[PDB]
RNA sequence: UAAUAGCUUCUUAGGAGAAUGACGUAGCAUGCUACGC
RNA sequence: GCGUAGCAUGCUACGUCAUUCUCCUAAGAAGCUA
């Protein structure tokens, strides 16, 4: 568009010298330490956005197996059968934050609040109904992220404009907020890790598994290597709740709008319009949920491949040999749905391959005996499935397997979990990486966050997040919580000193006394509230 | 509240109470006048408490209406900005070649990716290193998209002018790559 | 504590360089951010230290943006 | 917002209200300022007026603070305490406060009106911060009083984004400045009160102005806007950098066998070299404007920025560098105003070169290696603070002579200013003496220089020239018509009319007069190139027709007579009216 | 609590406590308890709305401090964090950085980035004969605690200059400052 | 320039509900008193 | 024995206020995860 190509860089982080000096005065950051700074604010040159958009070259046009995908679709829909959804009017769509951006070219005149206030409900419903029989191509910006991370590559997020976002919210928000309000299901979205929510999720994982073993894989380049077919499938599975509100042509045109606004459309990279070959833009209205559908698809496809690729004469259980026979005849010998066998296979999967999904992170409590025999998906099955349906290689180096159920999964949502004693029983508490917490404390992304005395909520929230480290067997893992607590104590003391010097009156209700004693953080992980 | 006639009733009842205190009348008269004072209090306190929430809701509706008016005035401004942007981009259009390629079409529909490929009068090549410069736009004229373009300007990543004799094999490290050459259709 | 000590000095030095608008020169900003990201990902004391020397040399070449003499008598 | 106190530099938030510049002021310092002077308004983060629906009690010693508001004696709450108690004014940073005795001079600085000639003396002997504050409020008061304003009223309200303007014809109009303010003057019956503080930037279409106001009141039909008060930039740098003495040459690189002309001043270039700032004093036409180029050709590898308060001095410096310095990279800086013609033979507007030519009000915020401030006689403390805040260099060079003219100072109409009280550099060079010196006249002939070597200097200045004996002294009435409040003398230009036909060697002469009106009208009468005494300082003139017009304290000063007569390098004709000044000159008597 | 309604409550306290100290009976006791309760309530009201006054002032003060310190932190930071960089740099105490910035103090600043690979070009200006005497001995050049050999000595005249004439009595004859080109050994 | 979704902490404002206490009005019951029947 | 009036006590309904708690919404600040 403009006459010169714009180059955008990323500034480095801002050092909080007070916090680091307090840390090194408390015996931290030595040699021989198990805890040193590993999450920093990495900076980038002017070739960051263009060299990160180039990673879409890993997205190849992938032709998925169709006689098997048309059954994995049924299994995924059975996984998504508890929820309800449909279309909602413009006066029922609720936005979380109105000050967020509105993409291109709507960022030139204001934020999203301008377009949610200038447009009434009537012409919002008019636009939504227009999209149900029309296609609106859309430009999506690529925004460089200014955030803390453990590796130096620039991460980018795709900024979808408001014209696609409002219609997608009106289409999907009922189902998206029904998923985020159900507890004990496969897709754990909307479930907190506080107030014993982690323990509840982790005990709903362990629901009827025979000889339990824990497994978790990783998708390399998850959002950039996905085939267009799996994204279209996810958009169709999320659109299977509109069997009453929407007609067939309306649903097809909504799918077309999703593909024209999300999957393969023009991408803005520094004042220049390119073409997105495919894969999900990670900033649209349905990204965590569609990615969860994709992850469940890959798991079910791995299970089907593992079950079919087994010999058949070595099959000890005589039922499951018949189940494999029926699986093959329902894959490659039937053209209509066999709902009885779909129910049976879904029950088999929920019985032997219990799962827990948040959009690319899965913790599975698969049967160990069946996996050793080869009747449920294992690591190598997922590797093969990602090789021939995702065009990426899944190495074992970052995918774990836990053989002891008393220590939980190795890593879920970047939170290590462990078994502790609370009260009279035992619960699981997720503890983060202390390097991450120390890096967040030391490296702020602004100047007003460096002073400290202005922001006590930052360190209170960090102490809330890093409380479970005290129950860890390693001592200097546990010392992080006390470091943050003494830092809050000193911060409050010097804030009171400064506000005693800049006035003559000391605050009558200084309510901070509970932030530096462990009851406020201990009550955070108790299942009463 | 303080302007209501029930305040006048309460005030005259209280004046009667203080006048009877100054008079020192009988207990029955004082009790009756106290009953009158208490019912006046019961009326006026209730009415004032009703009016307080009334002022609250009046302020709330006032604020909502004020916000809605400002929203309308912002809507007009963004509408004007969008109209001006659209009409300026119309003034930027190259109507002759666009009309030619649209009239060549059957339905009148053409893919969007070929509109600049056949009607744009100015082209920009972004060149990461020297070998690609030697391979795509060597010299002062080059051929892309089945047309002939003449290089009018070469700028580096810092938007500084680079003369075409500056781009050599040995002089490549001294240039701030990438190079953005600008060419016009001939 | 000698190792976690350089890794913050690189951050503050790159922030100072960004303050003095090295960002407007893409060529210089290239090895500025290059040395910054490499020092953050360092294992030994040495290469961290002469990469620190190389990154500080960017601030050294700068005559008028810094004035070297004030920022080092009172400290 | 918070700030620092003026006379003690302590943290505070109490602005004074009736001071002209609206400065930041302390607690005890503000108590002493408002308890001894007529200034009674004090601006905290909120104004200290009474908070009754109708009440105007703005004095701070007089109110009470109850709850969270300011109330008067009549409207006081039962629980409160007065603001001015225990010797302080209520404000932020109450007990982190220290006072001083600088209020004895601060009260006189903030109280005076700057038309006397003793407050100017007070504004140059006190401490540095009070010097800066006095100069700042001098500039503010000058901008308030001189060339004040024209009355403007608003006819109708188009919108709150664009305004209507109507200047009153008969008075001029000041232009856009966010530093300028037009105070609201709905003065009728009916609230002759400040309704706000406004500035006006004009539009390109129709009769409209897109204003910027600091109030939330709509305009009345009778509301007016006359420019009272102005805000100048609050500079921070001192008038003079503190001196530091060196031993060897630092930051500079001398040359061996530099040239033939500058060989006499090589020891001078050292003594410039090992001092932080050095001062040069010399009678006019001795090479002060030549010493800068001598410094340039003695220190070749170093950048030097050459700057003066006016444009004529920097242009003469341009000329001398044009003949001695390399032409290839030399610079010249013109402002964005571009009001007047400049020396456009080098690169105009190139701040990154080794020899930068500029004027004090238009310097860029860059570095240097030697700075040479020319003709401090045109420099006030404001200009010195500007060049100190904007230019940041190892060596400072201050060249000039106090015997030449000081700054205009149009408020100064009573009393006399000594040369040592023009600014801080003059106070240095006249009290403790200049560092180094030259006196020898190579510009005006021996006759006229012998005349002036008794009036301003008592016989410390000789010459190396002849008495060419065309310094004609004439004494006539020259009837004075007082037209534009600037003197016009038609019979004076008449005796000059008819004394040019008799002299064939004076057809190249230049007309000089201390009054701009007669000066300008002399253009069509006799056709010679025409210059005033103020703007002719620096350039050398072959033949000069000086014409003293009136008898007063304005044109009869010996200093302006000195500069007007000493610019005639070979001969001059002087017109006159005085008798004390005619008694001491040694001219041909006619 | 230093209020007039507190005085009303305190006199109700004294009066009805004295009445209980008598405590006989009965009607004056109940009526006086009623009066004590009404005084309690009318004091309680303005005490609670006084709560509201000090907490509203808590908005005033907390907003006040946060906003002031906001661009208090903005205005200082650039020069102030340069000072932080130098304090914390000086805390390292590495002889290479010490050598380099003590050479920078005297004016011996490099004209480009210092290369780290072996046998790569560095150009640094020499501002004094003493600075040359300390760092350059023979054809070697010590800098950043590293060994460099000389390719250029060159002056401000851009005249090709050779290595021997830089000596005690020939130093003023040079066109100072000199620019060296060196490689890393 | 700064995306979507989820969770959590803190601060304010408003509403609703619950609980406790206090005052006032109306209704019912018990005891006592004045007078009349 | 009945009525009217008055006082004391208990209970219920309503009005108001204070205190505490919960929730629902709005706004603002922050942290973490995908
Ligand atoms: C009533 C209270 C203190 C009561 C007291 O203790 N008196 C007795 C004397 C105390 N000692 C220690 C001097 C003795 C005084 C002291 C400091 C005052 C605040 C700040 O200045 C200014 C601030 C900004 C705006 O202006 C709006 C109001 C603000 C919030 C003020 C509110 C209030 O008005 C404060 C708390
Ligand atoms: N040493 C010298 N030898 C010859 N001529 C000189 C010498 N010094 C100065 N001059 C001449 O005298 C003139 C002095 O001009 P200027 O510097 O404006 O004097 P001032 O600054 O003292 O008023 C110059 O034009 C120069 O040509
Ligand atoms: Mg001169
Ligand atoms: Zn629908
Ligand atoms: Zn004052
Ligand atoms: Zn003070
Ligand atoms: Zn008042």
């Amino acid at each position: 568009l403009t006459n010169n190509v714009a180059f955008q860089t990323v500034k480095p982080g801002n050092f909080n010298k007070d916090f680091y000096d307090f840390a090194v005065s408390k015996g931290f950051f030595k040699e021989g330490s198990s805890v040193e700074l590993k999450h920093f604010f990495f900076a980038q040159d002017g070739n960051a956005a263009i060299s990160d958009y180039d990673y879409y070259r890993y997205n190849l046009p992938t032709m998925c197996d169709i006689r098997q995908l048309l059954f994995v679709v049924e299994v995924v829909d059975k996984y998504f059968d508890c929820y309800d959804g449909g279309c909602i009017n413009a006066n029922q769509v609720i936005v979380n934050n109105l000050d967020k951006s509105a993409g291109f070219p709507f960022n030139k005149w204001g934020k999203a609040r301008l377009y949610y206030d200038s447009m009434s409900y009537e012409d919002q419903d008019a636009l939504f109904a227009y999209t149900k029989r029309n296609v609106i191509p859309t430009i999506t910006q690529m925004n460089l992220k200014y955030a803390i991370s453990a590796k130096n590559r620039a991460r980018t997020v795709a900024g979808v404009s408001i014209c696609s976002t409002m219609t997608n919210r009106q289409f999907h928000q009922k189902l998206l907020k029904s998923i985020a309000a159900t507890r004990g299901a496969t897709v754990v979205i909307g479930t907190s890790k506080f107030y014993g929510g982690w323990h509840n999720m982790l005990k709903t994982v362990y629901s009827d598994v025979e000889n339990p073993h824990l497994m978790g894989w990783d998708y390399p380049k998850c959002d950039r290597a996905m085939p267009n077919m799996l994204r279209i499938m996810a958009s169709l599975v999320l659109a299977r709740k509109h069997t009453t509100c929407c007609s067939l042509s309306h649903r097809f045109y909504r799918l077309a709008n999703e593909c024209a606004q999300v999957l393969s459309e023009m991408v803005m990279c520094g004042g220049s319009l390119y073409v997105k070959p495919g894969g999900t833009s990670s900033g649209d209205a349905t990204t965590a949920y569609a990615n969860s559908v994709f992850n469940i698809c890959q798991a079910v496809t791995a299970n089907v491949n593992a079950l079919l690729s087994t010999d058949g004469n070595k099959i000890a259980d005589k039922y499951v040999r018949n189940l494999q026979h029926r699986l093959y005849e329902c894959l490659y010998r039937n053209r209509d749905v066999d709902t009885d066998f779909v129910n049976e296979f879904y029950a088999y999967l929920r019985k032997h391959f219990s799962m827990m999904i948040l959009s690319d992170d899965a913790v599975v409590c698969f049967n160990s005996t069946y996996a050793s025999q080869g009747l449920v998906a294992s690591i190598k099955n997922f590797k093969s499935v990602l090789y021939y349906q995702n065009n990426v290689f899944m190495s074992e180096a970052k995918c774990w397997t836990e053989t002891d159920l008393t220590k939980g999964p190795h890593e879920f949502c970047s939170q290590h979990t462990m078994l502790v004693k609370q009260g009279d029983d035992y619960v699981y508490l997720p503890y983060p990486d202390p390097s991450r917490i120390l890096g967040a404390g030391c490296f702020v992304d602004d100047i007003v966050k460096t002073d400290g005395t202005l922001m006590i909520e930052r360190f209170v929230s960090l102490a809330i997040d890093a409380y479970p480290l005290t129950k860890h067997p390693n001592q200097e893992y546990a010392d992080v919580f006390h470091l943050y607590l003494q830092y809050i104590r000193k911060l409050h003391d010097e804030l009171t000193g400064h506000m005693l010097d800049m006035y003559s009156v000391m605050l009558t209700n200084d309510n901070t006394s509970r932030y530096w004693e462990p009851e406020f953080y201990e009550a955070m992980y108790t299942p009463h509230t | 509240f303080s302007s209501l006639p029930s305040y006048a009733a309460f005030a005259t009842a209280q004046e009667a109470y203080e006048q009877a205190v100054a008079n020192g009348d009988s207990e029955v008269v004082l009790k009756k006048l106290k009953k009158s004072l208490n019912v006046a209090k019961s009326e006026f306190d209730r009415d004032a408490a009703m009016q307080r929430k009334l002022e609250k809701m009046a302020d709330q509706a006032m604020t909502q209406m004020y916000k809605q008016a400002r929203s309308e005035d912002k809507r007009a401004k963004v509408t004007s900005a969008m109209q001006t942007m659209l009409f300026t981009m119309l003034r930027k259009l190259d109507n002759d070649a666009l009309n030619n390629i649209i009239n060549n079409a059957r339905d009148g529909c053409v893919p969007l990716n070929i509109i600049p490929l056949t009607t744009a009068a100015k082209l920009m090549v972004v060149i990461p290193d020297y070998n690609t410069y030697k391979n795509t736009c060597d010299g002062t004229t080059f051929t892309y998209a089945s047309a002939l373009w003449e290089i009018q300007q070469v700028v580096d990543a810092d938007s500084k002018i680079v003369q075409l004799s500056e781009i050599s094999m040995d002089n490549s490290p001294n240039l701030a790559w990438p190079l953005i050459v600008t060419a016009l259709r001939a | 504590s000698k190792m976690s000590d350089v890794k913050c000095t690189s951050v503050v030095l790159l922030s100072v360089l960004q303050q003095l608008r090295v960002e407007s020169s893409s060529k210089l900003w290239a090895q500025c951010v290059q040395l910054h990201n490499d020092i953050l990902l360092a294992k030994d004391t040495t290469e961290a230290f002469e990469k620190m020397v190389s990154l500080l040399s960017v601030l050294l070449s700068m005559q008028g943006a810094v004035d070297i003499n004030k920022l080092c008598e009172e400290m | 917002a918070v700030g620092a106190c003026v006379l003690c530099n302590s943290q505070t938030s109490l602005r004074c209200g009736a001071c002209i510049r609206r400065p930041f002021l302390c607690c005890k310092c503000c108590y002493d300022h408002v308890i001894s002077t007529s200034h009674k308004l004090v601006l905290s983060v909120n104004p200290y007026v009474c908070n009754a629906p109708g009440c105007d009690v703005t004095d701070v010693t007089q109110l009470y603070l109850g709850g969270m508001s300011y109330y008067c004696k009549s409207h006081k709450p039962p629980i409160s305490f007065p603001l001015c108690a225990n010797g302080q004014v209520f404000g932020l940073y109450k007990n982190t406060c220290v006072g001083s005795d600088n209020v004895t001079d601060f009260n006189a600085i903030a109280t005076c009106d700057w038309t006397n000639a003793g407050d100017y003396i007070l504004a140059n002997t006190c401490t540095e911060r009070l010097k800066l504050f006095a100069a700042e409020t001098l500039k503010a008061t000058e901008e308030t009083f001189k060339l004040s304003y024209g009355i403007a009223t608003v006819r109708e309200v188009l919108s709150d984004r664009e305004l209507h303007l109507s200047w009153e014809v008969g008075k001029p109009r000041p232009p856009l400045n966010r530093n300028y303010v037009f105070t609201g003057y709905r003065v009728t019956k009916n609230s002759k009160v400040q309704i706000g503080e406004y500035t006006f930037e004009k539009g390109d279409y129709g009769d409209a102005v897109v204003y910027r106001g600091t109030t939330t009141y709509k305009l009345n039909v009778g509301d007016y806007f006359v420019l009272t008060s102005h805000t100048v930039m609050p500079l921070s740098a001192p008038t003079l950098v503190p001196q530091e003495h060196y031993v060897r040459i630092t930051g500079l690189y001398p040359t061996l066998n530099i040239s033939d002309e500058f060989s006499s001043n090589v020891a001078n270039y050292q003594k410039v070299g090992m001092q932080k700032y050095s001062t040069l004093q010399g009678p006019p036409g001795t090479g002060k404007s030549h010493f800068a180029i001598g410094l340039a050709l003695y220190y070749p590898s170093a950048r030097i920025v050459y700057t003066a308060c006016s444009h004529a001095a920097v242009d003469a410096l341009c000329e001398k560098a044009l003949k001695y310095l390399p032409i290839d990279k030399c610079s010249r800086i013109i402002p964005a105003r571009a009001r007047v013609e400049c020396f456009d033979k080098f690169k105009v507007n190139s701040t990154l070169e080794q020899y930068v030519f500029c004027t004090v009000n238009a310097l860029p915020e860059t570095t240097a290696d030697i700075v040479v401030f020319d003709e401090i006689s045109m420099a006030t403390n404001y200009d010195l603070s500007v060049v100190n805040a904007r230019l940041r260099a190892k060596h400072y060079v201050y060249i000039g002579d106090p015997a030449q003219l000081p700054a205009p100072r149009t408020l100064l109409t009573k009393g006399t200013l000594e040369p040592e009280y023009f600014n801080s550099v003059c106070r240095l060079m006249k009290t403790i003496g200049p560092d180094m010196f030259l006196g020898t006249c190579r510009r005006c002939p021996a006759e006229i220089v012998d005349t002036v070597s008794a009036l301003v200097y008592d016989n410390k200045l000789k010459a190396h020239k002849d008495k060419s004996a065309q310094c004609f002294k004439m004494f006539y009435k020259g009837v004075i018509t007082h037209d534009v409040s600037s003197a016009i003398n038609r019979p004076q230009i008449g005796v000059v009319r008819e004394f040019l036909t008799r002299n064939p060697a004076w057809r190249k002469a230049v007309f000089i007069s201390p009054y701009n009106s007669q000066n300008a009208v002399a253009s069509k009468i006799l056709g010679l190139p025409t210059q005033t005494v103020d703007s002719s300082q620096g350039s050398e003139y072959d033949y000069v027709i000086f014409t003293q017009t009136t008898e007063t304290a304005h044109s009869c000063n010996v200093n302006r007579f000195n500069v007007a007569i000493t610019r005639a390098k070979v001969g001059i004709l002087c017109i006159m009216s005085d008798r004390d000044l005619y008694d001491k000159l040694q001219f041909t008597s006619l």
